[PDB]
């Protein structure tokens, strides 16, 4: 009379399915999820500096639309633009809007340094009823609407060297009147021109006269342009009409800053990874929440689940 | 699996074994019993923890990127921005699918392997004092009291002690 | 007197070579090809709606070149442009041709809705001998060449609101005469201007007078532009000369539509995947036929063959 | 392969075996014969079908994309469109090359494994009534008529029946 | 009296750590490095034709800045632009500079064929003290500064058909004067215009009058444009002022040519792969030297080392020490 | 490894073995000795050379590409150029990491496998004339002079010759 000694392994009554080279579904004792598929629905306010745009786009805060004046001193790691944002100043467009938005977003600051441009023989500080400030007419805070002084608008010709060790961003514009009467009334000359240049590059813009649809009372428009001036380079602005002049420059940085479109509310919590749907944990290597992310994030994939087996094949009794 | 132990010559797992992944069931003079093998359990879980920690190594921190949703039709530049992102996403999705498939195939095979290793180790311990029944069980051809079983299980079984007894019972 | 029992496996007399981790060539009993390297040479007309452009580019069908009138209101999943296509109407260019072609191709329709523009004090329906329609002079069917009425061309200023719930695509143009005589003869004013705008955008184009090379009798040119008008927005067209006016708008859609350059003939058959070389089967995961594809297609790779082993190592007798 | 059976301790394959992938050849009192083993054959082909169906899962459908041939020189935008596509193609070509290499290595190893599994299973069936010659053949130490062979092949061989006979012929 | 036969494997005294599926570090007997992480610091002059730009950008050699005249008609597989390069001719800009640089770099040649343009009623060969050539005033060698003849600048209207079987690249420009006085003094008309066209395309540029920053004595500028003319097509140039005319065309090719920014010296050696840091060997499949490469190169990766095991697991005899 | 020989039932490697990767140590009547097994050594090194030559197959040559460093801020087009390259680099870096991990796991397992193959081959040669001690060593139950060892090592060992002698030494 001897003995029996049986070797074996564990099992559980309710295993989990995983995929392999040979099987789309095979049962193992345990697995762990590699795709983050859910969010809190909220953007955590730490550890990244989140700036809620509320009613303002980044570009409107940059130009200085009055309802966006509260953003003047502001910095961010992530600027959040809301779908309810609206413009409420002179009607404008930005050729290459996307690029200007990107480069400002990436700089991470709206820090503005006033420069003493001398605009000889023109009237400064033009305003409009489309852009109210207090009881009167007003304008973008960072732009200077120049018009005739007396009966003349001379050739404006100014320079501003960059003797700092950072890049300067200059925002300027061109006014597009709706009629010839308004062109000559404001700028004397029948056709304006704006030429803004540095040592190696130049932008020359001709204004366009004509009737457009009415926005906040007006058929005229401003087109917004930008010029970056590097250390050791120099800005020159030359115009005989229609110049919407810079008041100064924005100090540029480089770093981790960006921008996101989202309607998710901001909350007091900690999350490295932010998506437009809200913050997500980053303990998993993949996520299926949103291809738009900011921070230390799982990589976006199309699968909503992927199981890594953490145990043997489950062969129940 | 490649070794043919788990879901192979061992018919099934033991739901009753909750203190280990691999182990021993016996019948002798003194009744029946069950014990986990710690070493083989450890070798499997340490390998699985190892691969788990390699797979979840946080490796990706991105800040300013390209736009990926667009409110307006633009044509050429937007076609390219979308195609770039779609290409990336498909390549990463493929990576993720392949990774889990390879990892999981390998996890099944390594767990099967550890079962097989324990079985071959036990058979070697027992020398000529036992025979492989072919279902994961050894018939031991001698009196093996509970002390003798614990000796097999904890690695201290001297086969010479029982050899003559067992050789005669076998032949 | 005993017995021998030998375990073994099969072999075949003619095995195939495959690649592994350790061997670039090793023999197995069987394998299957993973790279599709051939085509029928024909584009199957199902299950995708194929529209053969024949003698017409998509853009010529859009503008309404007379030999392309047969394409009016057409739809497609895939528009096929042939290398024999030719233009046979007023000579033109499209700044950002590639973008207009892309966005129309992707919309998948040339469905055109005529709108009642009122053009006060100008002559409509201008034609040219470079664009014959029947026996006499003609023009692009979707465009309206406006010229003087009597001895005047007044400032045109018209609107079309978008009160529908879909986006409208407007195609319009600007005429570039070859001489001053032609300019004043057609438009009175010595210099034209075309301003087309919405609430959010504006395009102003000044015509350029001068010789270009002769095409179908003409050194003048038309430049083609486009404007999308969203629901609730409004189109305004303002001009004192050189306007090539829209007659209406194209309905835009989003979906699976595209365009392909190919000379492969169309055939009555079924294939999910289309390449410029023709349709290809999609049972294999990879293909080396063409990087240009449309539909459910194998992924393009550089290898012309890859063998997946479907059997054991072949060790013949 | 990793198990050392196919192109290992089994010298070669059998071209004459056409009704299965693995099987048995015997010599006894009544002559010689051949039979396929269905179970081992099935385990291999089921695994190969599985991987074949995973590899050919149709997984991409694309419509409007970017242009990839150009009739004019343009510079920067076209450099980028081409570079995007060339990058994609190289990455997919790499994926394809790696995939087949891993799959094929694995297919060779799993087929080798099933051969080995059948061999170990047979050895276990035979207990002490046979010895491994080392070339994939067992010398059986008793009278094994055609009924006895079919019993080994179809899983019904009782080793106790022939044990005394075989033990004496061996020792 | 029996015998013992022990099976075993080797071990080595100094193994190496590698990564696996299950271990981020485990010891094997040997391994080999898959990431090339070093360079000589020098660009090998073979087997690719390397053209050192020295003091010249490709664009300056193209236009024919006088200190770049030595590059006339040059060819290259790789043009190397140095950080010391400088312009020393009429101040200019190129809208879409990057594209012109790219397409010329890729063509691999500055081969220039002079054509007999007839410029009736204008003065040719204008020069400036900002672009000295020998002791006196000069200009870009491939461009022709046209100004008034007597007291008139008529409408210029010229043609050049392409009756060859290759594409022609024409480089031309527009002069932007700093004052009205300069505009009328040089071109009579108060506003110029340049229209350059082929059958299917056209570019019209209006000059802009105004100061830009002073460079080598001048606040004026030239803007540079380009037009490719295909076989069977025709170039037409139409202008009533401010035309900086082409003297001919550049022959375009297609092939393996490119451009690289680098300060690495060029040396006599053989290397298929070139980076801005210098040439690197290409025996390894990966490299971490530079994402900018030219030739048969390992693929750039972020890791500075990756070890491929070339031996078994290294299991030393444990000691009581 | 998957087979349990290297760093498994074989306690450690032999630093003293310098003419091969796998081999034999013996003790008999005439003393002790060591010899490399050439075949198993060759099977491992051939497989490792094979994978090494597959991994270093030169397969990319690129000429004119896109720019990857920029002296000016430009916005949209430059964002895309950088994102394209960054994407590529991450994907290739992943490929490289996975490749070495898979290769190395496999190299460890194939070397373990060849050790195991040699061990099973030897055990089969010896038939009933020896027993597996379980530590990589066989106790041989007969007089095995140096000629007899070389016969086991070079594949010529006839087990029938020593079987009766060994069977009697094994069973009492
Ligand atoms: C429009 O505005 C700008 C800015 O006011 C103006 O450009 C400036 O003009 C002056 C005079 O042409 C430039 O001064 C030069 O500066 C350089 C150093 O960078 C010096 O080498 C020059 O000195 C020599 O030449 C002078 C002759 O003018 C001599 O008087 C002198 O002794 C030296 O020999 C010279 O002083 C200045 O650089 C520019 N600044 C910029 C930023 O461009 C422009 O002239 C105005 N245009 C009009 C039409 O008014
Ligand atoms: C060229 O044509 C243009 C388009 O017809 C002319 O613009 C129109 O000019 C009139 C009078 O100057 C504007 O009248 C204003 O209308 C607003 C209403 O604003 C909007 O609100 C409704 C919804 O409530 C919306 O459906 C309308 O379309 C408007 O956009 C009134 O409340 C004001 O009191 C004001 O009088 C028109 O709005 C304006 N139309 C457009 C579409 O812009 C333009 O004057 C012509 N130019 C010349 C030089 O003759
Ligand atoms: C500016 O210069 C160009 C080139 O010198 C002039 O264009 C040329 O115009 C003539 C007609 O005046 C075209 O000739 C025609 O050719 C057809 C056959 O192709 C023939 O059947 C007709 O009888 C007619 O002669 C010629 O093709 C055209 N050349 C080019 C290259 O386009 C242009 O007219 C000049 N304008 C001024 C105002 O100087
Ligand atoms: C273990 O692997 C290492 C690799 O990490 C091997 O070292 C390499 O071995 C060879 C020498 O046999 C060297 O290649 C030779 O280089 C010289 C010039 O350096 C050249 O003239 C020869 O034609 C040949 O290419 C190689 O440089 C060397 N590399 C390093 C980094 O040491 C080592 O030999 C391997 N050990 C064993 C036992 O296999
Ligand atoms: C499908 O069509 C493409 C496009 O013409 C073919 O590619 C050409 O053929 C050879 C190389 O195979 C070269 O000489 C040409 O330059 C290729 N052109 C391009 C644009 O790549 C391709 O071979 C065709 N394939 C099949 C199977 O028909
Ligand atoms: C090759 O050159 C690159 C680029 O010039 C070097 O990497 C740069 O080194 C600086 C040191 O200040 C780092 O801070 C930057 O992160 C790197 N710059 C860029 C643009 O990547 C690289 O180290 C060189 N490699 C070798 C082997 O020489
Ligand atoms: C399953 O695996 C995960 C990850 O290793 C672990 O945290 C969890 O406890 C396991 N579950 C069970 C029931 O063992
Ligand atoms: C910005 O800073 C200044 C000076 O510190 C302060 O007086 C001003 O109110 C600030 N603006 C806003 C919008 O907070
Ligand atoms: C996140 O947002 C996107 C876009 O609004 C949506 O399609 C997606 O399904 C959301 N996912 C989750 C998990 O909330
Ligand atoms: C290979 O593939 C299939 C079996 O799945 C069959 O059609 C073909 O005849 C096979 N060839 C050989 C030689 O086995
Ligand atoms: C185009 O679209 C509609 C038909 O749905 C109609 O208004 C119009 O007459 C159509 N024209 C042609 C030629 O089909
Ligand atoms: C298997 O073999 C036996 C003996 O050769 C045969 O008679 C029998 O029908 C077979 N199957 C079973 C299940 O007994
Ligand atoms: C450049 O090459 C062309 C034609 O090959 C020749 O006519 C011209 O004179 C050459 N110039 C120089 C400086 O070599």
């Amino acid at each position: 009379p001897g003995a029996t000694l049986c070797l074996g392994h564990h099992a559980v009554p309710n295993g989990t399915l995983v995929k392999t080279i040979t099987d789309d579904q095979i049962e193992v004792t345990n697995a762990t999820e590699l795709v983050q598929s859910s969010s809190t629905g909220k953007i955590c306010n730490n550890p990244h500096r989140i700036l809620d745009g509320i009613d303002c786009t980044l570009i409107d805060a940059l130009l200085g639309d009055p309802h966006c004046d509260v953003f003047q001193n502001e910095t961010w790691d992530l600027f959040v633009e809301r779908s309810k944002a609206f413009s409420n100043c002179y009607p404008y467009d930005v050729p290459d809007y996307a690029s200007l938005r990107s480069l400002v977003a990436s700089s991470g600051t709206l820090e503005f340094i006033t420069e003493g441009f001398t605009w000889t023989g023109v009237t400064q500080n033009g305003g409009s009823n489309a852009c109210k400030r207090g009881p009167g007419s007003g304008f973008f805070s960072r732009l200077n609407w120049l018009t005739k002084s007396g009966s003349t608008y001379p050739v404006l010709n100014v320079t501003m060297p960059n003797n700092d060790n950072f890049d300067k961003l200059y925002i300027w514009g061109v006014h597009h009147p709706s009629t010839n009467q308004e062109q000559t009334s404001l700028y004397v000359q029948a056709s304006g021109r704006v030429t803004v240049s540095t040592r190696r590059s130049q932008q020359t813009i001709i204004p366009n006269i004509g009737s457009r649809p009415w926005v906040r009372g007006l058929s005229s428009r401003i087109s917004i342009y930008w010029t970056i001036v590097k250390p050791g380079d120099v800005l020159v602005i030359n115009s005989n009409g229609n110049l919407i002049a810079p008041r100064g420059y924005f100090k540029m940085r480089t770093g981790k800053s960006s921008i996101m479109r989202s309607d998710a509310p901001i909350d007091t919590c900690i999350s490295e990874c932010i998506t437009p749907n809200g913050s997500i944990p980053n303990d998993k290597p993949f996520q299926n929440v949103n291809k738009i992310t900011y921070g230390a994030c799982p990589k976006y994939v199309k699968q909503n689940t992927l199981k890594l087996a953490t145990g043997m094949r489950n062969v129940p009794e | 699996g490649l070794f043919g132990a788990i879901a192979g010559f061992i018919e099934n797992g033991w739901e009753g074994m909750i203190d280990g992944w691999y182990g021993f069931r016996h019948q002798n003079s003194e009744g029946t019993g069950q014990a986990a093998d710690l070493k083989s359990t450890q070798a499997a879980t340490d390998q699985i923890n190892g691969k788990l920690n390699r797979v979840i190594e946080k490796t990706n921190e991105k800040f300013h990127q390209i736009e990926k949703e667009f409110s307006e039709v633009e044509g050429r530049i937007q076609d390219l921005e979308k195609y770039v992102e779609d290409t990336k996403i498909d390549l990463w999705s493929y990576n993720a699918e392949l990774l889990v498939a390879l990892e999981n195939q390998h996890t099944i095979d390594l767990t099967d392997s550890e079962m097989n290793k324990l079985f071959e180790k036990t058979g070697r311990q027992l020398r000529e004092n036992a025979e492989d029944m072919g279902n994961g069980c050894f018939k031991i051809y001698h009196k093996c009291d509970n002390a003798c079983i614990e000796s097999i299980r904890n690695g201290t079984y001297d086969h010479d002690v029982y050899r003559d007894e067992a050789l005669n019972n076998r032949f």
